């Protein structure tokens, strides 16, 4: 991951940020991949091992839900505090 | 009000921003196209360390109203708000408004920065091309300059 | 994971047993083994890739934390929700 | 009291518990020695689909109230508490009182009996070789059959 963290320097942030605005049902790793091409217009850099990646970021987290699927999600910051419990309460 | 066109390319928008920001942060709007567009922004711009609040179409009344209050208290230095909640938006006095994503209609134009004063919008050649001849009527009836890429639309 | 599952057939529910019992403050790789050992009397059965393992088990969780650490949790079902509720609510 | 003691390896516990409650669950108590092994197998036994509850000196008083509540009310099948825990519970005219951490001092185990009637113990002869002698004694006095395994410690 030191290969994608030096090309990608704002990958954190990013990942962060995709997160943040689904965090009302989580998110699962196609649908970060598909979000990450959308928003900054590159392909997301890692294939394979992406959950252990995904977990390398402060405040990430992951789930393994009844329904089967891994779902990824965020715990607030001081920094998105304000936005996380927004989107959390916001329209269902 | 003062108004400056750049030409910017879809992924080069957020560079531009945080360079402007980073200029000048305090008071600024920032209007985008998309619900999910503004929370990305809010988050990404707040972790740069400005901190920002973001307004659109999935956020109940109080939500809206309380994002409001906290870029009019000064505690959110910069507020992200989507193309179509931003008509029925009341605020003014804007210091600076930006135009992250060109709206389509030249009258959202015309209310958007009636708002502040100071407005910068980046003009996406890839999508904005159908405005162009109304942005630079515009640019004409305010006494602004006009960029020659407008013109070759 | 199909050879540790055809081994140990009971490892989903000794794993949440763990977390639930830990679930005030989350639990590290290295003590969810050491617990597993104390527990059961047997060395936890997989030594590398536990992330991925760990969220293949129904409601498991994992947070990378502000610290740093890896932390693993539980969300409730509906067998377990009344312990998890009172683990979550007890002495701190 | 019908009171029967096994000699069962720490290890071997927990499926001998299963073993019995499949035959029958309801209105159990089982005494554990540790906090976190109360949870452990409460959480266990519930995933097993016997819904079982724990008390131990981590809950708080109203914790403690209401897991006695739910399994007074039909509930909760099982309780697990712990050996500590067990000496200030207020609950008698249970089934099944199981000691699957044998007590460390014989008076306890004297009190539990109290408690129900079937007692069963699991004796782990390499933690409970102390409490031999004197449980003998209790089985005798209660007229119940002595195991071998508890003369030859």
């Amino acid at each position: 991951y030191i290969s994608v963290r030096e090309e990608y320097p704002d990958i954190d942030s990013e990942v962060r940020a995709i997160l943040l605005s689904h965090a009302q049902n989580g998110i699962t790793i196609s649908s970060i991949k598909s979000e990450y091409r959308k928003l900054t217009g590159n392909p997301f850099p890692l294939h394979d091992n992406v959950t252990d990646f995904l977990l390398t970021i402060p405040n990430v987290t992951a789930e393994c839900s009844e329904s089967g699927k891994r779902i990824f999600n965020l715990k607030a910051s001081l920094k998105n505090g304000h936005l996380l419990d927004m989107v959390l309460n916001q329209k269902e | 009000v003062k108004q400056t066109i750049y030409e910017v390319n879809k992924y080069a928008k957020r560079s531009k921003l945080i360079e402007i920001l980073s200029e000048q942060a305090d008071g600024t709007i920032v209007f985008v196209e998309t619900k999910r567009g503004a929370d990305f922004l809010a988050s990404f711009l707040s972790e740069k360390e400005f901190p920002t609040t973001s307004i659109h179409g999935d956020r109940l009344q109080s939500q809206r109203e309380q994002a409001l209050r906290d870029f009019k208290n000064g505690s959110m230095k910069v507020l992200i708000a989507t193309s179509v909640a931003s008509r029925g938006l009341d605020i003014k006095n804007i210091k600076h408004v930006i135009n992250y994503d060109m709206p389509s209609k030249i009258d959202d134009y015309v209310h958007r920065i009636g708002r502040t004063g100071r407005a910068t919008s980046f003009f996406d050649p890839e999508k904005d091309r159908a405005i162009a001849a109304d942005l630079v009527k515009i640019l004409e009836g305010s006494g602004q300059t006009v960029p020659d890429f407008l013109r070759t639309c």
